[PDB]
RNA sequence: UAGCGGCGAGCGAACGGGGAGGAGCCCAGAGCCUGAAUCAGUGUGUGUGUUAGUGGAAGCGUCUGGAAAGGCGCGCGAUACAGGGUGACAGCCCCGUACACAAAAAUGCACAUGCUGUGAGCUCGAUGAGUAGGGCGGGACACGUGGUAUCCUGUCUGAAUAUGGGGGGACCAUCCUCCAAGGCUAAAUACUCCUGACUGACCGAUAGUGAACCAGUACCGUGAGGGAAAGGCGAAAAGAACCCCGGCGAGGGGAGUGAAAAAGAACCUGAAACCGUGUACGUACAAGCAGUGGGAGCAUGCUUAGGCGUGUGACUGCGUACCUUUUGUAUAAUGGGUCAGCGACUUAUAUUCUGUAGCAAGGUUAACCGAAUAGGGGAGCCGAAGGGAAACCGAGUCUUAACU
């Protein structure tokens, strides 16, 4: 029996255009151009959960470096002073009481400064 | 056995052909097979060689921008083609002797566990006429049945054409889909007898 | 219930069907690679082609001749021997029988296991230890 | 239809029980003076196809 | 399979067996005796059937809706619920349907059948010459001249004629077989331009016929010839009286029909590309497959008295499209303007292998007959033993003078 494929072909290029749906100009628009946009934007969205986890620890880091040479020490003695004291609170936090709560952030320094 | 629903007589009714396990896969393999036999089959297209179109290449193959082309009865274009245009053909199926008769001894089999199968004794409706037969088998507390009878009668033929929910048949004329697809049935002493001794 | 029947758990396959997708496995080429003669609609090559080396069977010798008494006599095993007529089986009687072919002949009773009761066979050739059995049973060839 | 056997194949091959074809030897027509006896005798006796080209004699001959 | 074959590609029988089907006679002529069997026509009978036909069963009260067959409750016919219509899905409103009856004429037939007309039983005797065969050259037979039988012949020739001749696959001799060179012949089988039913795991307007529509038309070609596109308002035209702007126009707006006029003749539904109009945010110091991860601001909704979602996306890290072909492509190699539709591993028959179901030293039927997808029909196939080129032997056998 004969089989009309004018349903199911619109069916799945509106899947694939509201996807798109926000891109410029044809990449929204028409689904040949869309269908490889969507594609890419996966591939990158990807690609970027990777780089996402990089981009942030180096954002931390720098925030660290930064709060810790007010106190008058560098990164790389910081971590290592912190490290020889056992102390186990990562990056992520230390850039946040870096910015947030700095009479605590005194105390790491002083807690390194031991080692 | 199978004691009656007006005697209480012992019928020996035999252990091998009534008294079997069920076997789903043949079965469903006879059933399909009935089914697919039913088809008539009768269809056609046409491909490109019995299209009503020229044999001329509408354009030459070179020099001009188009996509070469040689026939206005190719697939790919709008009116004339269908690649794989299908003839008519037989689609029905050799299923085996012993594997049919064995499907039918399984369904048959299976009624007795089920309680569709109802033995009766002399059955049959005194003239041809719907009313009667509408209202015998209130007393008799059936609905959707398949009435088997050896000693075939006119009369109960006649008058349950245009009745749906019954259908007659003789003895000799049982198949594996009419048996399956009814809720009930219905079967003569004479008309399990005769089945009896011709499925063995 | 007719709609609760289902078949064998292998019975159905499915099937390959070619050029679906990427998804598919198979597809975009029908698992018949990248060019060549196999690739092409109508392609693959005749039986028996080695590439334009001489094929097998033709660089082989030919031998022999097909006897024309070979296709009329047949190897009759003893296991079949007492199926027609208390125990006569001549020729006639054992293709009476369905066990031999028509035009057949010459035939020949082999060994191949048990015999019960006492088979008298006549006008037909006989193995040695056939023989042997035969007698063993009872029954006097000729 | 029904699949045509290579005849030339049905000649010069032969079934046995196993599965397997008898074959006669090659280089045994003519030229034979200058080849040895001890060749000579050994392409005297019928031999089995190989299984590296055995599949082209199955097909080529599918009825026995 | 046996054969044929640059023994390649390929082609490929017959005998014999199942069925379908059945049927046999005239002339190369004489006696007694003759219309008696036989057909080939004319009028003529019933069993009848075909081109007009007729009849042809049985439903309502409520609710919802523009409209009832619908939901809902009791019905009521069925040798009739095949099917089709009717303001939404009808067994019972109408057409029908089974089913019962139809023909003045034109008949299609088959048996009585008077009959221009035609010849039986049975004696004795005949039984198809430029022919069979041959030489040469071709062709047909599965058989390609080959060791090549057999039939047909263009050419050149030439028998014997039932104390006789042909065939039995080079050829020859006994046995078996038939009687050429003269004729007729129904059925099984092929086929559908065509006139009816009836069915589709056939299509549903780019499909299906080229052609659902005034299509083999328009149009193209000197001609042969090629050859399109183009379906649907509504239940019913009830197709919009009359006013208004306008060129006593096109088009529109009110009023009015209708259930509905973004159903108003382009008229069911009305997608996409494509072009618009408003609303929110962004956008005139910013470089690049235009996204992605982060992300303030801004515009906005919810419950709470604080959190969430949608839109936009300043700035910023990374980031050279897709397909094909390739050792390798952002490539400045190929292909694509876009969208919608159509567009590519199928079918039949054989064969081997895997799975799966049946039954098992057995398994299975084909055609076909059949109150028929039952059951008969095992003709046959395949298997149960091979070895040998083969005769032949056979749990062995081949090799060999013979095998430790
Ligand atoms: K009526
Ligand atoms: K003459
Ligand atoms: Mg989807
Ligand atoms: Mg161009
Ligand atoms: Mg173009
Ligand atoms: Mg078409
Ligand atoms: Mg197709
Ligand atoms: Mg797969
Ligand atoms: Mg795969
Ligand atoms: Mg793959
Ligand atoms: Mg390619
Ligand atoms: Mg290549
Ligand atoms: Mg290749
Ligand atoms: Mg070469
Ligand atoms: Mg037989
Ligand atoms: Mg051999
Ligand atoms: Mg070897
Ligand atoms: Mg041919
Ligand atoms: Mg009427
Ligand atoms: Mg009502
Ligand atoms: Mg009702
Ligand atoms: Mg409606
Ligand atoms: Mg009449
Ligand atoms: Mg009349
Ligand atoms: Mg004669
Ligand atoms: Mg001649
Ligand atoms: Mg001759
Ligand atoms: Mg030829
Ligand atoms: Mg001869
Ligand atoms: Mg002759
Ligand atoms: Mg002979
Ligand atoms: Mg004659
Ligand atoms: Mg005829
Ligand atoms: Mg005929
Ligand atoms: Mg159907
Ligand atoms: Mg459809
Ligand atoms: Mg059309
Ligand atoms: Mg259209
Ligand atoms: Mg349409
Ligand atoms: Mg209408
Ligand atoms: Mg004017
Ligand atoms: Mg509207
Ligand atoms: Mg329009
Ligand atoms: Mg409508
Ligand atoms: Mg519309
Ligand atoms: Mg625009
Ligand atoms: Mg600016
Ligand atoms: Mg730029
Ligand atoms: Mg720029
Ligand atoms: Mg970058
Ligand atoms: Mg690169
Ligand atoms: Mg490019
Ligand atoms: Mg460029
Ligand atoms: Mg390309
Ligand atoms: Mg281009
Ligand atoms: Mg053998």
């Amino acid at each position: 029996a004969r089989v009309k494929r004018g349903v199911i072909a619109r069916a799945r290029h509106k899947k694939i255009l509201k996807q798109a749906k926000g891109y410029y100009g044809a990449r929204s628009r028409v689904y040949r151009v869309a269908f490889q946009a969507v594609i890419k934007a996966g591939q990158y969205a990807y690609r970027d959960r990777r780089q996402r986890k990089r981009q942030f620890r180096q954002l931390w880091i720098a925030r660290i470096n930064a709060a810790a040479r007010q106190n008058g020490i560098s990164y790389s003695k910081f971590i290592n002073g912190l490290k020889k004291a056992s102390v186990e609170i990562d990056r992520k936090i230390l850039a946040d009481i870096a910015v947030f709560d700095k009479v605590a952030f005194t105390a790491l320094v002083e807690k390194a400064k031991a080692a | 056995e199978l004691v009656l629903k007006d005697a209480q007589s012992a019928l020996t009714v035999s252990e091998t052909t009534f008294g079997r396990d069920f076997n789903e896969a043949l079965v469903h393999q006879v059933v399909v097979a009935y089914a697919a036999g039913a088809r008539q089959g009768t269809r056609a297209q046409k491909t490109r060689a019995e299209v009503t179109g020229s044999g001329k290449k509408p354009w030459r193959q070179k020099g001009t921008g188009r996509a070469r082309s040689g026939s206005i009865k190719s697939p790919i274009w709008r009116s004339g083609g269908v690649t794989f245009a299908a003839r008519p053909q037989d689609h029905s199926q050799k299923v085996n002797k012993k594997m049919y008769r064995g499907a039918l001894k399984s369904i048959l089999s299976e009624l007795v566990r089920q309680d569709r199968l109802i033995v009766v004794e002399k059955f049959s409706v005194e003239a041809p006429k719907t009313k009667l037969l509408a209202q015998k088998l209130k007393d008799m507390a059936l609905e959707d049945v398949l009435i088997i009878t050896g000693e075939l009668d006119e009369n109960l033929f006649l008058a349950a054409r245009n009745l749906h929910k019954v259908d007659v048949r003789d003895a000799t004329g049982i198949d594996p889909v009419s048996l399956i697809a009814f809720d009930k049935v219905v079967m003569t002493a004479d008309a399990v007898k005769q089945v009896e001794e011709m499925l063995a | 219930r007719l709609n609760t029947l289902s078949p064998a758990e292998g019975s159905k396959k499915a099937g390959k069907r070619l050029g679906r997708g990427i998804g598919s496995g198979l597809g975009k080429t029908g698992g018949r690679g990248h060019k060549g003669q196999k690739s092409r609609s109508g392609g693959g090559v005749r039986r028996g082609f080695e590439g334009g080396q001489m094929p097998l069977y033709r660089r082989l010798p030919k031998f022999g001749f097909t006897s024309r008494k070979a296709a009329i006599t047949a190897e009759i095993r003893l296991s079949d021997l007492a199926k027609v007529e208390g125990g006569v089986v001549d020729l006639n009687t054992l293709k009476a029988a369905n066990i031999i072919g028509i035009q057949i002949e010459f035939a020949k009773v082999i060994l191949a296991g048990e015999v019960t009761t006492p088979v008298t066979v006549r006008g037909l050739r006989v193995t040695k230890g056939a023989r042997a059995a035969i007698e063993a049973a009872g029954g006097k060839i000729e | 239809p029904k699949i045509k056997t290579v005849r030339g194949a049905a000649k010069r091959f032969k079934k046995t029980g196993k599965g397997g074809f008898k074959h006669k030897h090659a280089n045994l027509r003519h030229i034979l003076t200058k080849k040895a006896t001890k060749r000579k005798r050994h392409l005297r006796p019928k031999a089995m196809v190989s299984k590296g080209d055995l599949g082209l004699v199955i097909a080529c001959l599918p009825y026995a």
